[PDB]
């Protein structure tokens, strides 16, 4: 983006650094994340667990904890991701 | 159509009574959905904002 207008929310953390330069090949940290709207409160959970595959996702059991609950009150029906480019 | 709970319902589109295409006019079923109240000291119990 290159503007920021009409803002009815903003949240940051606290700033961290993590891997950004470019790197390919078998990934290492698999992220999972459920993203639900109840009565207008936007409910995230997700579990962040190391890997060491490529290929199609892991066999095994792994719970997902709740992290963040967010009054937006906002009607979603579509979403889209973003992408890194080297 | 009607409302959930805790919506807030910012949209300004233009409302139909019947069926017609409506492009930001106010014509025959090509009304606002927007509506005001004129509140004055002056207007009844019923009439005053709370
Ligand atoms: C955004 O800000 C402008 C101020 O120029 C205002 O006129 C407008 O109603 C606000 N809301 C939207 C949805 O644009
Ligand atoms: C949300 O927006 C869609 C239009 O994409 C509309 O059909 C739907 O009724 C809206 N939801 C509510 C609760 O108004």
């Amino acid at each position: 983006y290159s503007s920021a207008n009409n803002c009815t929310f903003e949240y940051v953390s606290q700033p961290f650094l993590m891997d950004l330069e470019g790197k390919q090949g078998n990934f290492k940290n698999l992220r999972e994340f459920v993203f639900k709207n109840i009565d207008g409160y936007f409910k995230i959970y997700s579990k962040h667990t190391p890997i060491n595959l490529v290929r199609d996702l892991p066999q095994g059991f792994s719970a997902l904890e709740p992290l963040v609950d967010l009054p937006i009150g906002i009607n979603i029906t579509r979403f889209q991701t973003l992408l890194a480019l080297h | 159509s009607n409302l959930k709970p805790f919506e807030r319902d910012i949209s300004t589109e233009i409302y139909q009574a019947g069926s017609t295409p409506c492009n930001g006019v106010e014509g025959f079923n090509c009304y606002f959905p927007l509506q005001s109240y004129g509140f004055q000291p002056t207007n009844g119990v019923g009439y005053q904002p709370y």
